[PDB]
Parts: C-alpha cells; sequence; structure tokens
RNA sequence: GUCCUAAGGGGGGCUCAUGGAGAACAGAAAUCUCCAGUAGAACAAAAGGGUAAAAGUCCCCUUGAUUUUGAUUUUCAGUGUGAAUACAAACCAUGAAAGUGUGGCCUAUCGAUCCUUUAGUCCCUCGAAAUUUGAGGCUAGAGGUGCCAGAAAAGUUACCACAGGGAUGGCUUGUGGCGGCCAAGCGUUCAUAGCGACGUCGCUUUGAUCCUUCGAUGUCGGCUCUUCCUAUCAUACC
RNA sequence: AGACCCUGUUGAGCUUGACUCUAGUUUGACAUUGUGAAAAGA
RNA sequence: AUGGCCAGAAAGUGGUGUUGACGCAAUGUGAUUUCUGCCCAGUGCUCUGAAUGUCAAAGUGAAGAAAUUCAACCAAGCGCGGGUAAACGGCGGGAGUAACUAUGACUCUCUGUAGCCAAAUGGAUUA
RNA sequence: GACUAAUCGAACCAUCUAGUAGCUGGUUACCGCCGAAGUUUCCCUCAGGAUAGCAGUGUCGACCUUCAGUUUUAUGAGGUAA
C-alpha cells in the first residue's frame, strides 16, 4: 500500500469516478468543449495565444532570456517531477517490503 | 517499459490468476548425441507451438549448478526445459526441468535407449497437425507409488509436457492420436512412450470400434538422478487460484434459474403445546 | 433543484432535509430511507417508470420502460 | 497511566502523525459518525450583518450551470444485447418456475421480461 | 434476524406492521421490544400515525394506523364484528346482537352472564 | 527557445551502419549509380542466442483523449438507479483473410522570508587580566517533509441575557407535450434552403373492475354583520 | 422597546477524552529517625 | 473502626457517632399480581499473575580539569497476560470434521366450540 | 432550577469604576472662497485590507518650459459598402 492509499483509507477519501475523472471539460467564453490536461489542453491554455499581457512586477523580476510563453510548462515540469520523486519513494518503500 | 510493446511483453510476463500455456526450451550442452538429438528434434516436434529452441553448446551440468537455467528461464519465459547431453557414463541423456519463478522447481533425468529408438521419419503413416492435442494414456503399476518418486514425478512432467492448451470444449474431429506412457514397478524399470494414430470402425453398436496405428517416436527411457522439490516451494507451486467467475458460495443466498438472487428462510416447527389459552369465564363449567 | 424541508417543533426550524422538485426515476427493488437519514426526499407523486419514445428513423412513438 | 488528553489518545491509539482532523473527534467521535451528526446541524446560510446571504446552504447554492451534453460514440450504440439461446433458456426457466413460501426475492435481474414472459391466453387477446 | 443476516449489506432492515384496526399491531411492537413503547388500547385507531422503533441495532420496526380496504360486499355489520368501529358511536346497536349470538355458542352466552331461556335477542338484552 | 490532425493499433511496401568502384561544381566530409555487406545501423532492454519480406524505416485507415454489461472477485458506500476494482463477454479499429490490438499512468497537503546541519585557521565579544573548554554574534557553505522539525483549542441553551438590525403586479381565464407529415401564404428565384396558421397521424371496457387511495416546509376555520362583481344556481323574458 | 427572524471581538448557565490548570486521591524519595542482632554483597 | 461517607484554610478541628452489618452510606426501580426472548466475551468491571516493554524525582556507575555528557537501575499507573456486574454490547440456528488452543475455516441441511401440563389459578384485559 | 425580605440558571450593599462596545442616540453663531468620489493595481476569503485616482490650504522655482478627452496630414485596424 503506497502513502497516499495509506492516507486516504485512513482519512475515508473515496476514488473519483470515472465520469468524474475524464479528460474533458466544457469551456463556456469559447462555447467548445477541451482537454484538461495533455496535447492541447486547458493546463497549457494561452501558450499559443497571439495576444498576453504581462505585469511590469513580474516582468521585471524575470530572468533574461526566458518569455512568459513557457511559465506553464515551468509549472507542469515541476508538478511532474514532484510527482514522479514521490513514485520512486513509493517504488523504492515497496521494494523494500 | 517505455512502448506499449515492451508494457505489453512485460504484462504478458507478469503472474496470472489464469497462467499461460507453459513454454518449453530445447538445448544442448557442449556434447550432446545425434540420437539425443533426434529425440530432441521429435519432441519438439511434437511441441512445436509452445516451445523456443536454442542452438548453441552450452558449458551447462544441470545437477551441478544451475544459475544458466534459470537466467535463460528469467529471458525466454520457459517453464519447462529439455536439456540434451551425452558422456560415457551417460551416453543419451535427456534431462527434464521444471521451473518455478525462474528458479528451479524439479529436476529428472531420462536415460534413452539407442537400439530400440525410432524417429517419427520411420513410420510411413499420417502424422499429427501442428497445434493439435494429443490424448493421454499412462499405464501400468509405477505411476500409483503413495510415496512421491521418479515415476510419479515423470507422469506429472510427461502430462505437463503434452497437455498443450487447456479448453472447455473440444471438436470430435480433435480425437486422432493418443500418447501411450507404459512403466510397471519391479532390475531398472523401463518407461516405454509411444505414440499412436487412431482409427475409427462400425461394430453395429452406438460406440465406434477404436483400432490404433503409430505415429512414432519410439521412446524407450530408464529414470536416472532426481532432484525433489523445497518443500515450501513446493506448496507455493500447487497452490490452486480461484478466478473471478468462480463465485463465493454464502450461507442462504443462490442464484435463481432466471438470474433473480434468492435468499432462504428457515421457520422452525410450530410447537403450541406450551401455550395456555386465556380461562375465559365461558370455558369454565 | 431542491426546496429546504422543515423539522421540528420549536419556532426555530431545523432545515437539513432537501426535497426533490422535478420527476425522477429511482430503479428496480426500490426501499425509501429512514426518515431520520433521509436528506433527499423523492416523492411517490413524482416518479416515473416508462416514456414515450419516438424513433427518427421508423418515425413511430412508442411508450417503453 | 499515558494521559487522557487528545494527543495522548492519538500516540496511544497509534495515528500516523500530520494527518488532518474533523473539528469535534474524540473518543466517541469518528470523523464518519462527526459528518453523520453534522449533517443534522446543516441547513443554514451564512448572512452578513443586514441578512444578506453571502454564502448559501447545502444544495441550494443558486448558482446556475451549464447544462450541456458532450458528443461521444457511447450515445449511438447498443447498451444491453441478448442472444437466441439465452433468451430460449430463460424461456424454459419461467417455464419450469414454482413458487415457494419460504424463498425470498432479494435482487431482481434486469431482463427484457416482454420477449420472456409467455403470451396472453387466445381468449384474451 | 435472519432478514437482516440476508440484508446485511444495508444499515438496517425496516419492518412495517399492517392489518385491519385492533389486530394488535401495537401490542406485537411492544412485546418484540419488552417494553411498552407504543400505544395500545382496545378501542380501534388508537394509532393515528406512523411511528418508528428501534428493536435492534439493524432493525426497526414501523407502527402503521389500522386500514380497511374498502369492499362492495362488506356490511356494517361485517366492519362492527370484525372491530373497525367504536360501538359508542354507533346507531341502535341492538340490531347487532343477533349476529353476535349467530357467531357464538349458546352455552358459551349462558355461562358468560350467567342466565338462560331467552328466545330472541330483545328479550335476552 | 521552437514545432506538431497526439500517442497507440492494424495492414502493406522496402532494407540498414559501412567498404570498394563511379558521376560538373563536389574537393576526407553534400547528392546520385552499381557491387559487397548477420545486422557490426536503428528501436528496446541490460543475453550466456532481442528484432531483417521485422519488433527497424516509409505509406494507407482509425484517431472515438479512456466504451457497455455482469446476479461474479476485492474494497467501500447515512447520496444503496450502487461506486471503484479484477475478470469475463459484447462492441470497436485494421486486414482479402488467418488474426492482431486498445479502451491510461501516478500521487496526501502545508513552509523556501522555512526546517535541519557544517566551518571559520589569519573574524569579533564574554565589559578587572590571561589560558583552555563553552556560549553568543557575524560571515561562508550543504541538503530538502524516508534520514527536514512540525502541523488536535469541542459542543449545547425550549432556563436564559444584552447591544443593535428587520418583518411577481395593465400579472390572470377554455382547450397537453414530444415527433413526423401536409400546407394557403412569407421568402427565394446567381443558392431552392429556410419560417409557416389551418389541420392530421403516432404514444400517452362489448357500458369493465371494485384484490394497486403513492409523502403537510408552505394552513385554515367558525360566529356576527355590511357592501360589491358577474364568470347566472333559481326566479323574469327570448 | 413584547414575541419571532438576523448579526455580534456578544454575556451567562450547562455538558463532554475540546485546551490549559486544579481540589481530592494515589505512588516514590528526602527529613523527622533512635538501639541491637543475623545473613548477602563491596 | 489505624474503617466508610463527609466537612474544614489549618488545628491537641468537627460531623455521621449517645453509631457497629436486622447498621450506615450511595444508587436504580417503584403497591399487589405478572415478570426475567436465547447464547457469549468486543467496550468496560477487577486479578499484587509473570515481565521490565514505557518508566518522574531522588540515588548509583563511567569520561572530562570542570560546567556537563553518557549509561544502566527504575514506584504507582499504563502495557502484556487471566477471571467477570457479563452492566453496556454483540448475537439466525443445528451437526460434523482435515485445522486441532483463541478467531476456527470448509462442507451438510432447517420450515379443544374449548386441550394438555403445571401448587384454585394460568394473570398487565391489575381492583 | 423551586425558594433564600415584591430581587435568583446564582440575593442585596459599597468599591475597583467615569470598566469595555466596532452597536444605538446626540453633538450649540453668521457670512465669504473653493469643493469630491464607488474593482486603477496588488495581495486566501468572509466578520478583509491597503493603494491609484478625484479635493483644500500653504509655499517655492525664471508661474522657465507651452501643452490639449479637438480637427487636419501621413500611416495602421476596420477593404466592409460601393
Ligand atoms: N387476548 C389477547 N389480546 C390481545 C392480544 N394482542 C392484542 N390484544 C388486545 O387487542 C387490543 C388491540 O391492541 P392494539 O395494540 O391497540 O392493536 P392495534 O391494531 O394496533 O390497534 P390500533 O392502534 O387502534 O390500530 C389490545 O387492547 C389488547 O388488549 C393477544 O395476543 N391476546
Ligand atoms: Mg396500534
Ligand atoms: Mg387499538
Amino acid at each position: 500500500e503506497t502513502k497516499w492509499q495509506a492516507f486516504a483509507r485512513r482519512r475515508g477519501i473515496k476514488p473519483k469516478t470515472r465520469e468524474q475523472r475524464r479528460n474533458l471539460q466544457y469551456n463556456p467564453t469559447t462555447g467548445q468543449w477541451e482537454r484538461k490536461w495533455g496535447y492541447k489542453g486547458a493546463n497549457k491554455r494561452g501558450e499559443t495565444d497571439p495576444i498576453i499581457e504581462v505585469s511590469a512586477a513580474k516582468e521585471a523580476m524575470r530572468p533574461e532570456g526566458t518569455s512568459v510563453r513557457g511559465d506553464k510548462r515551468r509549472e507542469i515540469r515541476a508538478r511532474v517531477k514532484k510527482n514522479q520523486k514521490q513514485m520512486l519513494r513509493n517504488q523504492r518503500i515497496a521494494a523494500e517490503k | 517499459p517505455r512502448n506499449a510493446r515492451s508494457k505489453r511483453a512485460l504484462e504478458k510476463r507478469a503472474p496470472k490468476i489464469v497462467e499461460n500455456p507453459k513454454t518449453c526450451l530445447f538445448l544442448r550442452g557442449t556434447t550432446c548425441s545425434q540420437i539425443t538429438q533426434d529425440a530432441m528434434n521429435d519432441l519438439y516436434a511434437m511441441r512445436q507451438v509452445h516451445a523456443k529452441r536454442f542452438h548453441k553448446k552450452n558449458a551447462i551440468h544441470p545437477f551441478e549448478d544451475a544459475t544458466s537455467l534459470c537466467f535463460f528461464s528469467e529471458k525466454n519465459d520457459c517453464s519447462l526445459m529439455v536439456f540434451g547431453s551425452s558422456n560415457k557414463k551417460r551416453p543419451h541423456t535427456l534431462t527434464f526441468v521444471r521451473m518455478f519463478d525462474y528458479k528451479v522447481l524439479d529436476m529428472l533425468e531420462f536415460y534413452l535407449d539407442p537400439d530400440t529408438y525410432r524417429s517419427i521419419s520411420q513410420f510411413k503413416t499420417s502424422k499429427i497437425p501442428i497445434g493439435m492435442r494429443p490424448m493421454m494414456v499412462f499405464a501400468g503399476t509405477a505411476f500409483e507409488s503413495p510415496v512421491p518418486n521418479a515415476f510419479t514425478m515423470a507422469k506429472s512432467m510427461l502430462i505437463d509436457f503434452f497437455r498443450g492448451e487447456p479448453s472447455d470444449k473440444i471438436d470430435v474431429e480433435g480425437l486422432r492420436f493418443v500418447v501411450v506412457v507404459t512403466a510397471d514397478e519391479p532390475q531398472k524399470p523401463i518407461l516405454r512412450l509411444r505414440v499412436y494414430g487412431i482409427r475409427t470402425k462400425r461394430s453395429g453398436t452406438r460406440l465406434p470400434r477404436v483400432e490404433v496405428e503409430e505415429h512414432g517416436p519410439r521412446m524407450d527411457f530408464r529414470l536416472g538422478r532426481m532432484r525433489e522439490p523445497d518443500p515450501a516451494m513446493l506448496k507455493e507451486a500447487m497452490k490452486k487460484a480461484k478466478t473471478p467467475q468462480e463465485e463465493r458460495t454464502k450461507k442462504n443466498i443462490s442464484m435463481d434459474l432466471l438470474g433473480d438472487k434468492i435468499g432462504r428462510i428457515h421457520m422452525g416447527k410450530t410447537d403450541l403445546s406450551k401455550l395456555q389459552t386465556r380461562k375465559m369465564k365461558g370455558l369454565k363449567r | 433543484m431542491f426546496k429546504v424541508v422543515k423539522t421540528g417543533k420549536k419556532t426555530h426550524k431545523k432545515g437539513w432535509k432537501r426535497i426533490v422538485t422535478k420527476p425522477t426515476f429511482v430503479g428496480p427493488d426500490f426501499t425509501r430511507r429512514p426518515v431520520k437519514y433521509e436528506r433527499f426526499i423523492r416523492p411517490m407523486g413524482l416518479r416515473y417508470k416508462k416514456a414515450n419514445v419516438t424513433h427518427p428513423t421508423l418515425n413511430v412513438t412508442v411508450q417503453l420502460p | 497511566g499515558t494521559g487522557k488528553k487528545e494527543k495522548n489518545r492519538l500516540l496511544r491509539e497509534g495515528r500516523t502523525p500530520g494527518d488532518p482532523h474533523v473539528k469535534g473527534e474524540n473518543f466517541y467521535r469518528s470523523a464518519k459518525k462527526i459528518k453523520t451528526l453534522n449533517i443534522l446541524k446543516e441547513g443554514k446560510p451564512i448572512r452578513d450583518s443586514k441578512g444578506k446571504i453571502v454564502k448559501a446552504a447545502s444544495f441550494q447554492s443558486k448558482e446556475v450551470p451549464k447544462a450541456v451534453i458532450e458528443p461521444n460514440r457511447k450515445w449511438f450504440t447498443n447498451t444491453r444485447v441478448i442472444s437466441q439461446d439465452t433468451l430460449q433458456s430463460f424461456r424454459e426457466a419461467m417455464a419450469e418456475k414454482q413458487k415457494d413460501p419460504y424463498t425470498v426475492l432479494l435482487k431482481s435481474n434486469k431482463l427484457p421480461m416482454s420477449l420472456i414472459r409467455d403470451g396472453p391466453k387466445l381468449e384474451d387477446g | 434476524r435472519q432478514f437482516s443476516v440476508l440484508h446485511k449489506d444495508r444499515k438496517q432492515i425496516s419492518v412495517g406492521l399492517i392489518g385491519y384496526p385492533n389486530v394488535g399491531k401495537s401490542s406485537i411492537i411492544n412485546a418484540l421490544r419488552g417494553k411498552a413503547v407504543a400505544k395500545v388500547a382496545p378501542i380501534p385507531g388508537e394509532t393515528k400515525v406512523w411511528q418508528y422503533v428501534t428493536l435492534m441495532k439493524r432493525i426497526y420496526l414501523i407502527d402503521c394506523p389500522g386500514i380497511v380496504p374498502p369492499n362492495q360486499h362488506d356490511t356494517p355489520e361485517d366492519l362492527l364484528l370484525r372491530g373497525v368501529v367504536r360501538v359508542e358511536n354507533v346507531e341502535h346497536p341492538e340490531q347487532y346482537i343477533p349476529a353476535v349470538l349467530r357467531k357464538v355458542k349458546q352455552h358459551h352466552m349462558e355461562r358468560t352472564y350467567e342466565l338462560r331461556g331467552w328466545k330472541d335477542h330483545i328479550e335476552f338484552l
């Protein structure tokens, strides 16, 4: 049993249903159906948007060479790295068991 | 596993409740006689579909060290092995190796009689189709030992060799070949392996009259060295899993013929002898 | 969707029960929850079992379960 | 002893440290029981100093959702199918059905009963 | 208990008591509980509304008011002899005495009331 | 920092790295031709025997991004048409076919101005002086919630009290909804679509049955008494 | 200026493995605490 | 009774107590009649029964120049292991066995028109 | 939760004490000169904050530089009618 599975069993967290965990959502503003993640997902919304407003404070604090168009990819990569670190820790503990 | 193909390979090699048909690896040592190679060819012909064949020379003595055999089982996902060898002491040896969890469960040696060996090609009859399972007959008193011995081990190993694929149904046209293993208790007893094709004739009754004709090969074995399983590994290997399609029986819960779940209640005997009726005024004389 | 069903004998009422104000389908072998643990009330007079279903190709309307 | 405090009780019962808790858990109350009893206390909105609802009650949201159905190939397929052999077996099952007072029905089988029940009498038809 | 075992998947089983007025539904609930938890009276219609009683942890009993299904073959005499109505609120109760005298054997009436020798219900009364 | 009708699945065709001999620029190294090439390339894994008319590489089709059913397996369910899960079956994709294949992979969260920890020899101070321990300051490093600490301050008041704040509408009436068809007309006549009353057709017992009454959150009454409306029960006329 | 509803950095009474304490109770040690024996150790 | 139940800030203090189990104190139920669904052993009640597993202060030992640090030892209670007011609570039965003790587990199958028996009565339908 | 001097879910008296309230009420001559405002931007929200913007008195600096919710010209968007 992994760390999340033990925590969910202790806290009474129920698994999400297959309809609830679908990779689909309805965008109101565009009036279309879109994916939450993956290729052309909503987690990377605006990376191909022709116009992006940027705040002056964040632009000044932004390092040279980096653009605003890769910030969401940076956040996704950080979240993926954290998730894979937790997965590897769980795998190592299961291998020790 | 990155690719879906490697993922499929790992899922196929993963343990399952309903196991896959077992695979047999045919391989030989540094020296191996032509008669032993012919015997391996005959056995591979009988088991073509679920076998893999090596073609090099392997410096392996299985009863001394079987680490290489375990490595080959790991790599090829083969749970049965036929190992060929020749020697001055043991001129024609077929070593049957059965694995469990990529480790050696048990092993048995067969010494082949060279003068009485006849290959499949020496019989001019119609042969078994590729993939078709033969039926099995085990005859003699050597297979009914109360203690587990080499003959019971050989019976189990030959059953596992000639199982093929299990099936709940079979066509009546798939009952044309029979493999017969004969061995009696006793100087060393001879385990005789024969294959026959089956012909049917009218007999004036409902059941047909069965006549046999030899198909080959003709093998005579003397049982040699025996490596028995460890009791714990044997218990783990002889554990039987239950499929999800096997319903666990619940008390007073059943399924009817329409599929409704039916419960049973038990009223018990009605004992009104301990009941006193009301002593009414109109019943008092 | 839901209206508050008030309970209690005081002037201040408890309001945890919700009554379903649209028609529902409760399925076969349905038994209602006990009133102490029945948050959602689906009334019997709003329960349906059949519908008038039209087939666009065959141009037929049939009452179906 | 060890102590009647909740910290000592959790140390005695061997809870994993750092886990969240629902407000109101004690020796007599678990999280599920606390939720069950808090359902009875639900039903009141949050109001400001002038009585205007700033947070609606449970299942009283007043927020209009987007009621949309996505395109899907599952909407145009057959959900339940049955074969003629299975139908004939079920017809024979109702042919051989008998009634037993000491058996109870626990769960009905979802079946196309109009194809399995025998037809009405010819006089009635 | 057997029914509760057959429905162990649920949190409880509920057992509702139905029947004619004054057949003993509340008395059955009180006898199963071992305590006077439902009101019992020889007057029909003592129970007016439904009532929940916890018998065991997974068994509930539901008391219901007594019902009389309407039948066109039923007479007021039949209903009164079955015990639907109160005899205090009926008009001319002596007309139902011959039905009672037909239902009860004569020696039972004589031994009950220590009186004999009548030729009809009027003289008996 | 860029780019992509995504990956995957099926079927079909082809053979790679390299070497030699040749071809304007082209010359060790561009491209094209032939010959030889057991894979010495590529793709996976960590062979002591992976893959060659393929498991490599290009075309065609699907791209529907996680289907349906189950009285069965496991776990759960104060929201019990069960959910998640396993297995099976059906469906689906592709192919002439034999067949092949899919219908996911994971994970508590919270701090980084945080937590833990190391060094300073030639850094400073311990305020009567010095030495050795010790402590503090300052500076410079290292790691990241397995070995980086920790994250448990509830209710009730119908026994009550106080400071305050409050208490849709020229609506409605007599004729159902959904689906199809017809249709005078409106439009259109570089498109012949689209709106469409009147209607119509489908679903919603030979005068029967009486053995199927389907949930109070929303509250009305009664008395006395006056007037008004007409949407008239009676009386008057037609 | 009642009642009812709503709000409070609300007040107060009451309950409970809510938090921090505590009366009472219980256990150990030190002192009050002296005179001799017999054993076991250091 | 060197006791229980209390009271008091304490006391060479007070009450119960001019008391002693047919008594005192605390609970629950509430005349009489009726009356104890069946069987346990999860929470709880109580067992000085073995343990040092947790284990405060005091005390003991070792190192250091000392401040100090590290070790065992370590009362009650907790824990472990036994019997129950079996109170709360759980509790569909009855047979077997291969387990062998708890928990088993795996099969089987279960539905008198006013009597009889009880020390007149069969009752709460209680005056 | 009855009673304990018309006072009881904790009597009455005096004092700390002019206790605290963000809540309620009230807050005293005249004339003159100016004179407003409601997501602008950031922060976990409600029982939230700052902050931009808009104003008045004084001054000071060469009250120096000129600028402007406007049109035109060139060039964008709208190539859309025609
Ligand atoms: N002798 C005898 N009398 C009974 C028995 N059971 C019930 N009674 C009597 O029958 C009367 C009816 O009892 P109830 O419990 O009120 O029955 P009910 O059907 O619920 O009556 P309602 O509440 O009015 O519908 C009671 O007054 C009892 O005295 C019985 O087993 N034996
Ligand atoms: Mg009743
Ligand atoms: Mg009654």
